[PDB]
RNA sequence: GGCCAGAACCAGCCCUACUGCAUUAUCCUGUCGGGGAUCAAAAUCCGGCGGGCAACGAAGUGCAAGAAUGGGUCUUGGUGAAAUGAGCGGAGUAUUUGUGCUGCGCACGGCGGCCGCACGCACUGGUUUCUUCUCCGUGAUGCUCCAUGUUGGCGA
RNA sequence: UUAGGGAUAUGUGGCGUCAAAACUUAUGGGCUCAUUCUCGAUACGUGAAAAGGGUUGGUGGAUCCACCGGCCCCGAAAAUGGAUGACGCU
RNA sequence: AUCGAAUCGCCACCUACAAGACUGGAGCUUGCUCCCUCGAAGGCGCCAAGUAUAUUCAUGAUCACAAGACA
C-alpha cells in the first residue's frame, strides 16, 4: 500500500461523472481522544 | 454494435522495368480492421498467386466500399479455413444481417466459435445477397414468414447505470444501500 | 396471455442508451436478436437497428407490412391514432414527470414540498373526523373497549364520593 | 479595468446582486438570504436575508461558501450605497444583543426596502416562504445531479 | 509573530470543452421488363433506360494546425527588491490572412493544332461581398546572498 | 534494469470477494453439464495415448446413408487430510 | 458518579405471502380484441399544526466537530 493517498466511498455517488463534481471539496474525519486539548476558538467560545 | 471489419478495395501492380514496361493492374476485395492489414493481405495474395513481391510493386489505390441502406436480407458467404489436421476446408453458409460487412463479421465470429479458427487462417471467397426462395436452411428460412411473431421470455433487464442499487426493499422499489 | 408479441407494426419503448424513453414502430425483423425501428413523429427516430434486449413492447400494433415505405408508415400511424391513445396512459404520464423532476430548480423543488405537505395535513383532518365516528385507529379502538367496562364500575357510590373529594380538593 | 483599481472584480456571473443564495457554512448554515453587493477590491459579498424572515442580519460572506440559485429579486430600488467596509471595520481592543445605533438604523432601512421590493415583486408570497425555508441534506439525496 | 487555517491575484506547468479540409458510384432515386409470394398484394432478387448530394449533427474514413481570449497546483515559486507581455504601458482604429468571383501567359487532362479545365506556378494580377485588430516602448551605474501582501484563530 | 523525493502516464499482468480496478461494463456473437484424486479456467511447466460415444457444425451420395470437425464423456489404479492459490462460479 | 466524547431518518399505512414460460377482469380467433382503478412510486418527514402579505433572531463580527441533538 501507499499511505499518503486515501480512497473514500460516498453514498449515492456511483459513476465517474458523479465523482468529478466533488473534485476540490473539503473532507473531514472526526474522532475523540482521551483528554481535552486545544482547539479553534479555545478562549473565544469555551463551549467548544 | 457496428461490425468490427470494413470492406476494402485495393488496386495495385508490379513496378515497371525493362523486362515488363507495361505491367498488369490487379483489383482485390478484402475485409480487414484497417487499411494496413488490407494492404498486407493484398500483398500476400499477390505473392502467392502472381509471384510478385511487395518490394517490387506499387499500390495505386486503397479505398473503402460504402455499405448500402440497412434492410433485413439473406447473405450467402463462401468461406474457407486451414487447420493442421484436415488441411483446407471450404464451406458455404447463410446469415441474416443488414450489410455485407455485418454478415462477414458474423461469419468470422461463427467460425471462431464452432471450429476455433482465427483471422489469419481464414480466406473469404465470396459474399452476396440472395432472394428468399433460394434459401436452403430452415433455420434461416423461418425468419421470412409473412406472419412472424413471438414473445420475449426469460428476460434479464438491468436498470439504468445511474439508478442501479445494491440493497432494495423486498416488494418495493426503495433503495436501501446505494 | 396478456403478453405483447414482437411483430411488424408493434410499438415499443427504448429502455437504455441515448434514445432512452422514446417510442418507435417495428418495421422488420432481422433475427432473434435485432429489429428495425422507425418513427416519423420524432426527430431522433430515423430508421435504425435496435437490439431486442433494449426494447419494451407496448399494447398497440399498427397494421403495416414488413419493410414498408416511409409514406405508408406515416399514414398508418395517423389512422390508428395509437400515439394519442398512448399519451393518455398512466405510465406515459410517469415518464414525462421524471423528465420534469430532473430539470427542476431549487425554487420548484420548494413548491413541490409545499404541495405535498398541504395534502398530508388535509389527509389527517379528513381521517380524524371519520375516526371519531367509526373507531379504526389504535387509540380509538382502546377507548371503545375501555369506556364500557370503566363506566359501569365508576358509578359506584364510593367512587363518586372519592372523585368528588378529589375534584373539590384540586 | 486595472487590477489595482477598486472596481476590479472576477466574481462569477451567478452571484449577481438580488439573487437568492444558500449559506453553506458558519452560524447561519442552511438558511437562504439575498445577495446585496460585493465589497471593492474583489472583496466578499454582503447578504441580508432579511432578518425578519430567517434571522440573518447584514453580514459579509465569501463567495465560495454560498450556492447562488437562479431565482432573483429586483433590488434596483434599494440604494445599497451606505453599505461600505467602514461599517464592518472594528475598533482594536488592547490590554484586557449589543448592537450600535448606526448598525441598527442601517439594518432597519435596508430591511424595509428589501421587504417592500419582495412584496412588490410577483410571486411575492412564494418568495417569502422560500426565504423562510431551510435547506438540509436528507438520506438518499444526490445534490451533484440537481439543477439550481 | 520565525505558529495554524481561509480566500484573492501573478508567472510556469497539467488536464479539460469548442473543429475544418479531402473522399463517397459494388451507392441513391424514378420508370419498363421477369421474378417471387399472397387471398389479392407489396417486399427480399435480377436486366435495361432517365436523373443524381443518402448531406438530419449524412458516413465508424484519410488527415487536422480549432486559446484573439474552464478548471486544478498541501505536485512549483511569488505579492512586484529589474513584471519584456497577442497578457504591462502608449498611439491609431486601419493594415493584411483566408473564403468567394475573376484577367493574361505557362502548366495539367482528352482527341487528332482544337476542346476541356475541379481553379496548380508567375504577374506579390485584379474585387472588397464575408472573415481578422495594428504599430511603437523601458541594460545591469545590480558581482553574489538575504530582506515586502489580505482575513480570522492562538499567543497580554 | 536501480542517487534521495513529489506529480502525471504506461509495461508485463489483471478488473466476484480475499485484493487496487467493469459498486458482477455493453443498448456484442456462438459453444459447454462434468455422482467421492469431486469438468474448466496449468505460457516456460509442474498429466494422458492408441481406440471408442451426448449436443452443435461441414463436405458428398439416396429418395435416408457414408465421411470429419468443435465442446463434453469413457479409456484413467496407491499409500498422513488437501488443494484452477482459497471460497466459490453455470 | 467519574463522563468530556466518535455515530446525525422515523412510522401503531414498509415491518404478510407466492410467481418471473404469465401479473387487474373477460372473450375466443390463441395472439388479438374489449372493459377497468389503465397495470414501472410503502407513508410521512426538510422551519406558521399549513400556503396565508403572521412573527424574536445580529457584536458567535468571512471556513474551522454540529457552540445543537428524547423528531
Ligand atoms: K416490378
Ligand atoms: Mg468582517
Ligand atoms: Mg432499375
Ligand atoms: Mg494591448
Ligand atoms: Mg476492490
Ligand atoms: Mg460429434
Ligand atoms: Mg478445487
Ligand atoms: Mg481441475
Ligand atoms: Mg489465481
Ligand atoms: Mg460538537
Amino acid at each position: 500500500q501507499t499511505k499518503q493517498t486515501a480512497l473514500v466511498r460516498v453514498e449515492n455517488v456511483n459513476t465517474r461523472e458523479d465523482a468529478t463534481w466533488y473534485v476540490g471539496k473539503r473532507v473531514c474525519y472526526v474522532y475523540h481522544g482521551k483528554k481535552v486539548k486545544r482547539c479553534v476558538r479555545w478562549s473565544k467560545a469555551p463551549a467548544r | 454494435v457496428k461490425p468490427h471489419l470494413r470492406h476494402y478495395q485495393v488496386v495495385g501492380r508490379e513496378s515497371p522495368s525493362e523486362k515488363n514496361p507495361e505491367p498488369t493492374v490487379y483489383k482485390f476485395e478484402v475485409f480487414a480492421p484497417n487499411f494496413v492489414v488490407a494492404k498486407s493481405r493484398f500483398w500476400r495474395m499477390m505473392r502467392v498467386k502472381n509471384k510478385v513481391k511487395a518490394t517490387h510493386g506499387d499500390v495505386l489505390s486503397c479505398k473503402v466500399v460504402k455499405d448500402a441502406k440497412l434492410v433485413a436480407r439473406n447473405y450467402l458467404v463462401d468461406i474457407a479455413y486451414y487447420s493442421q489436421r484436415c488441411g483446407y476446408t471450404r464451406m458455404v453458409k447463410e446469415f441474416r444481417d443488414v450489410s455485407k460487412t455485418g454478415a462477414v463479421s458474423q461469419a468470422y465470429h461463427d467460425l471462431a466459435s464452432r471450429h476455433r479458427a482465427r483471422y489469419h487462417n481464414i480466406e473469404v471467397l465470396n459474399v452476396k445477397s440472395i432472394p428468399d426462395h433460394e434459401v436452403k436452411h430452415l433455420s434461416i428460412a423461418q425468419y421470412h414468414a409473412p406472419n412472424l411473431s413471438f414473445p420475449l421470455l426469460q428476460r434479464r433487464t438491468k436498470a439504468t447505470r445511474k439508478d442501479r442499487a445494491i440493497f432494495v426493499k423486498k416488494n418495493t422499489k426503495r433503495a436501501v444501500v446505494a | 396471455v396478456k403478453s405483447h408479441y414482437i411483430c411488424a407494426g408493434r410499438l415499443v419503448r427504448i429502455l437504455r442508451g441515448p434514445r432512452q424513453d422514446r417510442v418507435g414502430v417495428i418495421v422488420d425483423i432481422v433475427d432473434a436478436n435485432r429489429v428495425l425501428v422507425e418513427n416519423p413523429e420524432d426527430a431522433k427516430m430515423w430508421r435504425h437497428v435496435q437490439n431486442l434486449k433494449n426494447v419494451e413492447p407496448l399494447k398497440y400494433c399498427v397494421s403495416v407490412s414488413r419493410n414498408c415505405s416511409a409514406k405508408a408508415l406515416k399514414d398508418a400511424l395517423a389512422s390508428s391514432k395509437a400515439l394519442e391513445k398512448y399519451a393518455k396512459t398512466r405510465t406515459a404520464a410517469r415518464v414525462e414527470a421524471k423528465k420534469a423532476c430532473a430539470v427542476s430548480t431549487d425554487f420548484e423543488r420548494y413548491q413541490l414540498r409545499v404541495a405535498r405537505r398541504s395534502r398530508a395535513h388535509w389527509a389527517r383532518k379528513v381521517f380524524d373526523e371519520k375516526d371519531a365516528k367509526t373507531p379504526v385507529s389504535w387509540h380509538k379502538v382502546a377507548l371503545k373497549k375501555m369506556l364500557k367496562k370503566a363506566a359501569k364500575m365508576d358509578s359506584t357510590e364510593g367512587a363518586k364520593r372519592r372523585m368528588q373529594k378529589a375534584i373539590a380538593a384540586r | 479595468v486595472s487590477r489595482k483599481s477598486p472596481e476590479y472584480t472576477t466574481l462569477r456571473k451567478s452571484c449577481a446582486p438580488g439573487a437568492i443564495a444558500i449559506i453553506l457554512a458558519g452560524r447561519f448554515r442552511g438558511r437562504r438570504a439575498v445577495i446585496l453587493k460585493q465589497l471593492p477590491h474583489n472583496g466578499p459579498l454582503v447578504v441580508s436575508g432579511p432578518m425578519k424572515y430567517n434571522g440573518v442580519p447584514i453580514r459579509r460572506i465569501d463567495s465560495r461558501y454560498v450556492i447562488a440559485t437562479s431565482t432573483t429579486v429586483d433590488i434596483s430600488s434599494v440604494d445599497t450605497a451606505p453599505i461600505t467596509a467602514e461599517v464592518f471595520q472594528r475598533p482594536k481592543a488592547e490590554k484586557p444583543t449589543l448592537v450600535s445605533d448606526a448598525r441598527a438604523q442601517l439594518q432597519k432601512k435596508i430591511d424595509a426596502a428589501l421587504i417592500a421590493a419582495i412584496k412588490k415583486d410577483a410571486q411575492g408570497k412564494e418568495k417569502a416562504g422560500y426565504l423562510r425555508s431551510v435547506f438540509t441534506v436528507k438520506p438518499g439525496d444526490a445534490p451533484h445531479r440537481w439543477n439550481w
